[PDB]
């Protein structure tokens, strides 16, 4: 198949005569089952039958389960006639440590550059130059460590000088919630494309489970700083709604102007396509 | 205490 | 108003009219079953906002409409009030009564007086007029609609029961009649639960799979 | 958990206050999840919710769904069942080929062990003495097959010469059916340990997701045979319901008489410890 | 038994059980209207197999199964009657009734005059004994499927009622209920007619169009 | 639940939350007059479905929100027995309670022992183990919204309260605030009428104007 | 006045023994814990103190025997 059917929304799933039958409260669709390819339930109110999951069997299609928090959690293993996913994980493991520090620092590159760019549009151009020069330093293996240097340079130039990452506030707590919504939408799109998560494109530190995708979230975090110093000023609460508000916010790709869940998906399909074929091409994502 | 719980046909 | 049974998730509201499907003919015989015996059994339990569990002398149900009978002391009664509660409303319509009344007691009064015996009386009121004059509901030429929206009318009147609830009735009445039952009701501000086998098309309802999931259904 | 719970009867499952609800027009029990070991789907016309999913994925439960003929079709494996997983992947790339196939080629003696053991027990005195002759004559690499040869001789002689185990037979059924039921919990248990599945002990060519669990079910195959061997005059039904028998009956580990899910999660435990440690010690399980 | 009414082009047979299903919900509330108006209105008819108009007396319609009550005043009646029947069928056990019965009356009437206060008393009677034991059908019914054979026990039992309907009464039962039903009406040989607003697959019925022509099925 | 008084052509329904907002400084003085009053004065007029006047002790006012006390002997009451039937649904932790003070019984029945005068107990329940506890509601620290909050969740509680009316309430709250606080109330189903002499812009309301006109606003 | 003699009493016989009234505190402990969760779990919020053994011992009721079949005894 082709189409991937993912349930953000309470509903019941049932098979009828070759058709899945998807029903919500608003409406109910029915979905041909040779058009459908990969299956993913975002929430915990969704309700399936076994029925269904027996033809999943016989039509291959992965099912992905996820727990409120929308971190994948279990997938469904057939026993025979396997997907194509679990054959793509071998080229994963098989990754050359080239690619892998190829891909790491066009990441680094990538958010160094949208860090300066974004205090160039909060019109600080001496912090903005410096981490420019940072990002125009950046060198493979990391000998410099411009990336944490230019951390400093970032959150200073936002939150000032007596701000850091290591002090308990509701803006590092606010930091690790819109990191934690991105790594859930990352790692969401990363179980998509089926290869494991704890492999990570930094070499040094396994430690995370996540370290695939929060390697591949690192471009599009700026954005995520940008509300938290504008709503700096309110309750954790207030910058969790605000925070919330990036899903139905639309930002601009590349190519066109998309919603987050469609940047955020061609960008991981981009990544592990490039990967699998040794460099083909780089997503490049600026804000 | 039991090992294995049948909930259906006991066979 | 919240209904609750082992077979749902969660209690469900019933507010204005709410027209329950329930597609297992198993669950929905045993649910009738646990509606009749109702206060025998602890499996069906309905309570208000306060969460106090109401009565079945609470609880009001329906199944046979033309059997059920409208016409009690209570609420001929209660309606007799209300006729003379909108005579007292217009003060021209309820001085020409009076008036009128003044006349006739004039003549039965000449004519006790005209008897040997001394005869001694009180007063001819409006209640006594209407009771005299024996206002009642007329259900024998009406139709089952009729009967039902008559009903849903004197549900107001009814004092103690707190819910009315219907079992398969929806049946008899066309789509367009179904519409103007609902429309009513949500006027009528009364809390009214309809249990029907099928699904009916075109009203939001409640369905009940036979998988047990309860779904809201717009159509 | 110490519970193996099968349903074969259409109803709903929810979860509500860490308890499994099982809820149907005729009656409705709870089972608290702590004691429940095992979930078993047999028929398509039960329901769950995917929170009982998430659930049970917490609480690292095995969930297995069969077919409309009641075989098992797929079963759910969690992506993380604990975060040394991700240190465990390190540790599996770095695992050496000596280290595999010594403690292959240990376990495969093992196996022959148990089934000249399985011959003694059932009186063969020249079948066993010739599965030994094959288990003393067991090499590295397996240039002369005597696994196979063990296998072959050990149904020929069991079932008879014209017994073959490419036949459609209900014999060879069930011996299927065991062999997908502890190649489950042995799926389940490589799942807890968190190392790759699909990398086998044995050889580097054949991809398949369930070759290192075979490799470790390989000693316990015996188990399945014997009864296999005493129910094969009765029909597939009760050879499925003696196949069940084989939870609730324990077995005598080296150390002391323990339960079979026990004794798997031991042994894996042992032989994840044994590949990390380079072959400290084998475990060694005998009937 | 026959039914007929002016959308029919010819009147129907009744017999044992039947299943009579109206495409119309218009025909079908107007005929439940003249089911229970059938003594007002003159439209819907009735014929046995006398070809003979029946009164609504005769005409037994009982729409709520579980809202029947199988107790009611004319039936203890009859059933008091019956049993005072069956017990004066027997010369020799009713004597020794009133043997006891005198024996009875004979020892309260001691305790009566063993009091201060003049007492005055008449008799008892086999009828004031069995309303004093509360002789009566048993109101014990599990589910609608035992209720609606309670309704059949008793409806066999009375005489005067020569047809039983039910108006949307096979929603309730299960198909096999409803064959456990059809065959306990073959057996009782009594003659049950059901109105259903939708046709039921499996059984045979009688369905009648929006066209308002009338098919057999099954 | 409508209530009526005189300024108005018909009587208004009352559903969940309800935002009525009074452009004259002296009908809306005068209408809060008559709620205090409500039981003296036959002007403003409270009925339910069944047209029956609420009296003024099911009549629940509230102006000052920090000054009214929360904690009473009936909502501490039914609060302990809500917690009772909190652990009651729970199986496992209701058995570990009951070995715990099993435990503790067995002390104090030894030290009980010891004496020399004989003694005589009964039990350590559940419900003296909360009322030992203390359990009561914190209003000391809570600010005005979590203050009102609280409010709508024990006006469940409080069992002979028909319909709770806040004077000049929203006020205090911000846009965000409110909405949480209607949203809430179409949870709870409780029946909350807010009194305002400003309407509030973003929320359903009814609006009376200086002509005397009340019209429904979205904003 | 006899009751508060006789509580005063128990208290004092459990304040003799260290180890004793330590466990004592070890369970009222837990049980507060336990009602203290329960607490946090509804959604209203919940102020309380601290349980004390002399509460324990009012709440057990603990009284000389009222059971007297004669003047005798
Ligand atoms: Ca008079
Ligand atoms: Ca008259
Ligand atoms: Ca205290
Ligand atoms: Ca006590």
């Amino acid at each position: 198949g082709w189409r991937t059917v993912v349930v953000n929304i309470h509903s019941k799933l049932s098979y009828k005569n070759n058709h899945l039958i998807f029903r919500n409260s608003y409406k109910t669709e029915m979905i041909h089952l040779s058009e459908i390819d990969i299956l993913l339930l975002e929430t915990t109110d969704i309700v399936l039958t076994t029925m269904l999951v027996k033809r999943l069997v016989d039509e291959n299609i992965l099912v992905i389960f996820c727990d409120d928090k929308r971190l994948p959690t279990a997938f469904l293993t057939p026993y025979y006639a396997r997907h194509d996913s679990s054959l793509q994980i071998a080229r994963q493991i098989a990754w050359k440590e080239n690619v892998k520090c190829e891909v790491w620092t066009a990441i680094i590159a990538q958010k160094i550059l949208n860090q300066s760019y974004y205090l160039g549009e909060c019109s600080f151009f001496e912090k903005s130059q410096s981490i420019m020069e940072l990002y125009h330093g950046l060198e493979r293996f990391d000998p410099s460590n411009r990336e944490g240097h230019s951390a400093r340079i970032y959150f200073n130039t936002l939150f000032g000088n007596d701000f850091t990452r290591e002090s308990d506030n509701d803006i590092n707590a606010a930091l690790d919630y819109g990191y934690t919504l991105l790594l859930s939408m990352f790692a969401r799109e990363v179980v998509v494309c089926g290869c494991m998560t704890q492999i990570g494109l930094k070499h040094a530190n396994q430690f995370n489970q996540f370290n695939l995708a929060s390697d591949i979230m690192e471009p599009f975090r700026p954005i995520i700083d940008r509300i938290v110093y504008q709503n700096r000023h309110n309750n954790f609460v207030k910058i969790k709604k605000e925070l919330f508000s990036i899903f139905s916010e639309t930002y601009l790709y590349n190519g066109k102007e998309m919603y987050l869940s469609n940047i955020v998906s061609d960008y991981t399909k981009k990544v592990i396509k490039a990967l699998n074929q040794l460099g083909e091409e780089i997503p490049e994502f600026r804000i | 205490e039991e090992r294995l719980v049948f909930l259906g046909d006991n066979y | 108003m919240k209904i609750n049974f082992s077979l749902l998730d969660e209690p469900m509201e019933v507010n204005l009219g709410t027209v329950l499907v329930i597609e297992d003919v198993s669950v929905f015989a045993q649910l009738v079953k646990e509606f009749y015996q109702y206060d025998e059994q602890s499996n069906l339990t309905i309570f208000d906002s306060k969460i106090r569990s109401i009565r079945s002398s609470e609880l009001l149900l329906i199944t046979d409409i033309l059997g059920y009978d409208i016409n009690t002391s209570q609420v001929l009664k209660l309606l007799h009030t209300d006729i003379v509660s909108q005579l007292n409303d217009k003060p021209e319509v309820r001085s020409e009564i009076d008036s009128l009344v003044s006349l006739i007691t004039d003549i039965i009064m000449a004519e006790c007086i005209e008897n040997e015996l001394d005869i001694e009386y009180d007063e001819i009121t409006l209640l006594e007029l209407i009771k005299a004059l024996g206002v009642r509901i007329e259900t024998k030429s009406c139709t089952v609609f009729e009967k039902i929206f008559e009903i849903l009318q004197i549900f107001k009147y009814l004092v103690k029961k707190r819910i009315l609830v219907f079992v398969n009735s929806l049946s008899y009445f066309s789509k367009d009649e179904i519409y103007q039952i609902l429309e009513y009701t949500k006027l009528s501000q009364a809390d009214v639960l309809f249990l029907e086998p099928r699904q009916i098309e075109g009203i939001q309802q409640f369905i009940l799979d036979k998988d047990y999931i309860l779904m809201p259904y717009n159509n």
